[PDB]
RNA sequence: UGUCCUACGCCGGCAGGCGCGGGUAACCCGUUGAACCCCAUUCGUGAUGGGGAUCGGGGAUUGCAAUUAUUCCCC
């Protein structure tokens, strides 16, 4: 059975929502040891479809300047904010993490359209694609703006930012952002 | 005065090869390196101004354009001008001023010193 | 890229956007050195008392700047979070909550002096379908044309991202009775280069 | 472990104030005249554990670092490592920390200027 | 492969081959 | 090509501008002398004030 | 059959080899061991005091894994990144007055050698001191 | 504001403790140096003392980030 | 009997040797488990997990690794013995297993046995 | 890339100094023991062990000559 970091198991992983089940590719294929491939995911479109999720948080860790290209740092990260938040929470952390990039998904965005001097914002739908992408992308800015000038460190405040992302309670970062993008976009049909 | 616990005196009767340990590197490798013709002639022009002056009042004042010139103890008390490039600068030669080159006492440069619309219609 | 993009001055605004406006220091420079162009830029007499409104107050570095002169002033603006932290600056003036574009609640004949610091930009863009940019800079220029003394001036900053805003917002501000023109400050320059619409009733 | 009977939160040493709530390598370097390195170096000669805090020392620790600054080379602390290695007036090897660095800064800016060489005059003309 | 990457192959290939084949004065004299 | 790009944005700004002035008079009733020639930036004057613009509002 | 030293945890046994090497007590420690820095890209002092018993530890090692090292070999490997104030990084030496004498004490043990054609290299006594602490290092974390 | 972590055990603190940290299910040195207004370094040395004491269970170990729960 | 295969990443080579054995694996002389980066340990690991213990417990191997960094010689070591393997049990040992262990390998992962052709670019004037 | 690149030995804490070899070069520097990275220690939200500007003292080196700081090193 092949296991993350050798201890987490993908054959209990249940992904809910219908929209993403080709776009969160975890399971028995999508199944690999390490969050680190050296795979050419993006050399073609909708390649990244096929890339193991927790590769593509351990791709988007990698932000502002300083911290691009090391990935073995970014690796151990996601290692150590698995094991305290199966600690935090008692269960599976890949359940968490794919229930929060479930809810973390805006599922409906605003476009600026413009003419002259008039521009204006109209609601449109999202991709699946753009769904699991934003919500990564959210989870990442909430965890690493949580963070970055107190004793917490960036594993426990990643976690922290998963459970809040998971069950939904609007102190999480993702959430927030989410419900103000809904916010707008139905304000702005 | 003293210069690192020295005093002026027996400074002047100090070598010129264990004077060296006393200045610091730049000075002490300066000496190593020799001094050239025209250093000895400038210090032989020093003291015939100061052979030839009255016992009461200061010498006469010897003009140079050399500015890379150490000071040394045999060179306290003279009247020395400098070229800073225009000028000559004239100074007395202090004990206070026993490492330094001559240079520093004539700049070459000069000191840098250095109403909005209001709508009637 | 810019924050206009961002949305509403509600959403973008808010607590965590105010505490790193608060903990700026090029923030609190250049709108203070903006403040001081902005009061120089009106023609109210030199030791004369005056009363002079600051909309678009944030966080009251501008009222502040007028206060240090010695004039009192009135501030609106429309995030709850910047008035909070003007609030906890421990400003001299009184402030007020409410949007500029719905109109100035204000008596006609009132201020001697108006003082607008990057907030007129915001209403050259709808982000909601009820919202009309032209039918809100109409109203809002109207209402300083109103709550203002005939008479007296009002100093408009902005940093327009193109021309079509400049167009749209002289229009509305021609079209409101308005009397005036532009001062652009340091006009071929680029990090120096402020846009102030200048205005008076007659 | 927990907090001595006689620990110092402000200790007063070479008319400067000291925050005892500090590890000891670095509450040495909180005067002037002394960095890490030569803090560093002062305590191992001291033979002072650098772990302890800088609250909890004795009275005779502090005056024997105290006593170890004032007199460096005595303890073997090296010539090269020291603040002023040959003072232009009376040549000797030692190490200014408190008062006396400021003594010879400011008498060393009075003798450029007293010279007028370039560097006095210039940082004068400066103010 | 290439000119470069393949003469490294080539050259290692060689130095693994001699270090598996491997696991006094010269003579001063010419008749015993 | 930025030199163009900057130079005919400043263009299309006095353009625009030149066509609203009909229909504003219709519906209803910068900075060239202190540009520098050797270099882009602001020079200043001693006859003038520092360098500003003035386009009147009709 | 006997385990080699690339044959266990580096770490482990640079630290077995340095409290091998402390116990023995017979290394000149130089007269300047805690007033030093080991490189002129430092910025403090080595901040554990015995710091020369964990150097020569790993200098043995590093000779065990190739021989022929001088001093400017030691010195290159210990080097690291000077950040030159508020100008680029660069790569800089170590000090080679400290390689040379955890050099010369290594042969005052006898555990190290001159060879004929450069810098040092292993004594055969010392070769088998170190594989017998690396046995040593072995039955402590293999067989634990 | 500023922040007033001590640097050392008060009494009340150090007996706060060692009867409130064995039961968090989770201990890092960073929940409780904010949850107990302590410095870290301290919060560190005060972990690695319960776990010498045999009461708490290691989970993982780095120089990056160590982490700590109960052991029932 | 024994093979020598090669494996690669952008400049980091691995030339490796097998020979029948009993189950101890080198690199550079140095054992598998060794190899400093513990976070791609697992990296340097699948084929013996993803084939088992007991299809090497009949063999040995001896890897030299040049060039390239840490992780383009993992990449490098793990092609290495991939192929080793390959090449042993197409040539001394029966093809079917030759067959389904290619067909595991090239399943969980194609660049165990087929090289990433990726290679810095050249700036030209 | 190299008749200034340099191995090695000795001295000094460092820049550096002395001697003795190789290289007109896939032959020697050089199996170019690079840095990020990896593993342990100290640090704990503090303009603080972040950040290094600007200065004070001394040493060394290239030059006919370093003053208006050539460059480097230590505090
Ligand atoms: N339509 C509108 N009505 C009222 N205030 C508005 C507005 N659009 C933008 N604003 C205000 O414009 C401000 C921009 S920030 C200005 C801060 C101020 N110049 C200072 O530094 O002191 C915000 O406080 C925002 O709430």
């Amino acid at each position: 059975d092949i296991k993350l970091f050798g201890k987490w198991s993908t054959d209990d992983v249940q992904i809910n929502d219908i929209s993403l089940q080709d776009y969160i590719a975890v399971k028995e294929k999508y199944a690999k040891y390490l969050p680190h491939s050296a795979g050419r995911y993006a050399a073609k479109r909708f390649r990244k479809a096929q890339c193991p999720i927790v590769e593509r948080l351990t791709n988007s860790m990698m932000m502002h300047g300083r911290n691009n290209g090391k990935k073995l740092m970014t690796v151990r990260i996601v290692k150590h904010a698995f094991e305290i938040i199966h600690l935090l929470t008692g269960e599976n952390p890949l359940q968490v993490l794919v229930n929060a990039i479930i809810n973390s998904g805006p599922r409906e965005d605003s476009t600026r359209i413009g003419r002259a001097g008039t521009v204006r914002r109209q609601a449109v739908d999202v991709s699946p694609l753009r769904r699991v992408n934003q919500a990564i992308w959210l989870l990442c800015t909430g965890a690493r703006e949580a963070a970055f000038r107190n004793i917490k460190t960036i594993a426990e405040c990643l976690a922290d930012e998963l459970i809040n992302a998971a069950k939904g309670s609007s102190n999480s970062y993702a959430i927030k952002k989410k419900d103000e993008l809904e916010r707008v976009a139905k304000s702005n049909r | 005065f003293t210069y690192r616990g020295v005093d002026l005196d027996q400074l002047l009767d100090m070598s010129y090869e264990q004077l060296m340990q006393l200045y610091s590197a730049r000075q002490r490798r300066r000496l190593n390196r020799g001094l050239r013709r025209k250093q000895h002639s400038l210090l032989k022009r020093l003291r015939k101004a100061k052979k030839e002056a009255p016992p009461m009042e200061k010498p006469e004042v010897v003009k140079t354009h050399l500015r890379d010139m150490i000071i040394l103890p045999e060179m306290v008390g003279s009247m020395v001008g400098v070229y800073n490039g225009k000028t000559f600068n004239q100074v007395e030669i202090k004990p206070e001023m026993i490492g330094h080159y001559l240079g520093e006492f004539s700049i070459t440069y000069k000191p840098v010193k250095h109403s909005r619309f209001i709508p009637l219609k | 890229r810019r924050p206009e993009h961002g949305g509403p001055p509600e959403l973008f605004y808010d607590e965590t956007e105010a505490r790193k406006y608060v903990r700026n220091s090029r923030m609190i420079d250049i709108q203070t050195r903006m403040a001081g162009r902005a009061l120089e830029l009106l023609y109210l007499p030199e030791n004369k008392p005056c009363y002079l409104l600051d909309i678009g107050c944030g966080t009251g570095l501008s009222g502040s700047y007028l206060s240090d002169e010695g004039h009192y002033w009135v501030g609106l603006d429309i995030s709850p979070a910047m008035l909070d932290e003007a609030v906890d600056r421990e400003i001299e003036g009184d402030l007020l909550l409410g949007d500029m574009g719905q109109g100035i609640p204000f008596k006609p004949g009132t201020f001697d002096g108006c003082i607008s610091i990057s907030a007129v930009q915001w209403l050259c863009n709808a982000n909601k379908k009820s919202e009309n940019p032209a039918k809100r800079l109409y109203c809002f220029f109207a209402s300083l044309f109103s709550v203002l003394v005939r008479g007296s001036r009002a100093v408009l900053q902005l940093y327009p991202e193109n021309s079509e805003q400049l167009e749209l917002i002289t229009t509305q501000a021609t079209k409101a009775g308005f009397s005036g023109g532009m001062v652009v400050d340091y006009p071929n320059s680029a990090k120096a280069k402020k846009f102030y619409l200048c205005l008076f009733s007659g | 472990l927990v907090i001595p009977e006689k620990f110092q939160h402000i200790l007063r040493v070479l008319n400067t104030n000291i925050d005892g709530r500090r590890k000891i390598a670095f509450a040495i370097t909180a005067i002037k005249g002394v960095g890490r390195r030569y803090a560093h170096v002062v305590l191992r000669k001291a033979d002072i554990d650098l772990t302890k805090r800088a609250g909890e020392l004795t009275e005779d620790e502090v005056e024997r670092v105290i006593t170890i600054m004032q007199n460096p080379r005595q303890y073997k602390i090296p010539d090269w490592f020291l603040n002023r290695q040959k003072d232009v007036k009376d040549g000797k090897y030692s190490q200014v920390l408190a008062n006396g660095l400021d003594n010879k800064l400011r008498e060393d800016l009075e003798r450029l200027k007293k010279i007028r060489a370039h560097r006095g005059l210039r940082h004068f003309w400066g103010l | 492969v290439g000119p470069r990457l393949s003469r490294r192959i080539l050259q290692q290939a060689r130095q693994q081959q001699e270090e598996l084949e491997a696991e006094r004065e010269r003579t001063t004299r010419l008749g015993p | 090509r930025n030199k163009k790009h900057q130079k005919l944005k400043h263009q299309k700004e006095a353009e625009e501008e030149e066509l609203e002035i009909p229909p504003q008079y219709q519906a209803g009733g910068p900075g060239a002398e202190y540009k520098a020639k050797k270099a882009k930036g602001d020079v200043k004057k001693k006859g003038r004030p520092d360098p500003y613009a003035y386009i009147p509002l009709n | 059959p006997g385990v080699t030293v690339k044959d266990v945890n580096q770490q482990e046994f640079v630290r077995a080899l340095a409290a091998f090497l402390k116990k023995s007590g017979k290394l000149k420690v130089p007269e300047w061991v805690d007033t030093v820095k080991l490189a002129k890209h430092k910025e403090l002092a080595p901040y554990d005091e015995n710091w020369f018993y964990t150097r020569a530890a790993s200098t043995a090692r590093h000779l065990y894994l190739r021989g022929g090292a001088g001093v400017g070999s030691m010195t290159k490997i210990y080097g690291g990144r000077q950040r030159n104030g508020v100008m680029p990084s660069h790569f800089s030496r170590g000090s080679k007055s400290v390689a040379r004498r955890v050099l010369q004490a290594l042969e005052g043990l006898k555990m190290v050698e001159k060879d004929q054609d450069g810098g040092r290299k292993l004594t055969p006594q010392g070769q088998r001191d170190l594989d017998r602490i690396a046995g040593q290092v072995a039955a402590a974390n293999k067989k634990h | 504001d500023k922040l007033n972590n001590l640097v050392l055990f008060d009494k009340a603190t150090y007996d706060k403790l060692c009867k409130e940290v064995p039961n968090y299910k989770l201990i890092t040195p960073a929940v409780v140096s904010e949850r107990l207004k302590i410095r870290g370094s301290l919060a560190r040395a005060a972990l690695q003392e319960l776990l010498s004491k045999g009461l708490i269970k290691l989970v993982s170990k780095h120089r990056a980030q160590v982490i700590y729960t109960r052991n029932t | 009997q024994s093979v020598q295969v090669f494996g690669r990443k952008k400049t980091a080579t691995a030339v490796a040797h097998c020979k029948r054995g009993n189950g101890l694996i080198k690199v550079n002389g140095r054992p598998l488990e060794m190899i400093e980066p513990r976070t791609l340990q697992y990296k340097l690991l699948e084929p013996v997990l993803l084939l088992g213990k007991e299809r090497f417990a009949g063999v040995d191997i001896r890897v030299r690794v040049k060039g390239g960094g840490h992780v383009a010689q993992i990449y490098a070591i793990r092609q290495s013995i991939s192929k080793a393997l390959v090449a042993y049990y197409q040539k001394y040992v029966d093809e079917a297993s030759k067959k389904e262990i290619k067909d595991i390998l090239i399943q969980y992962d194609r660049t165990l046995l087929v090289a990433d052709p990726r290679r810095c670019e050249s700036k030209k004037f």
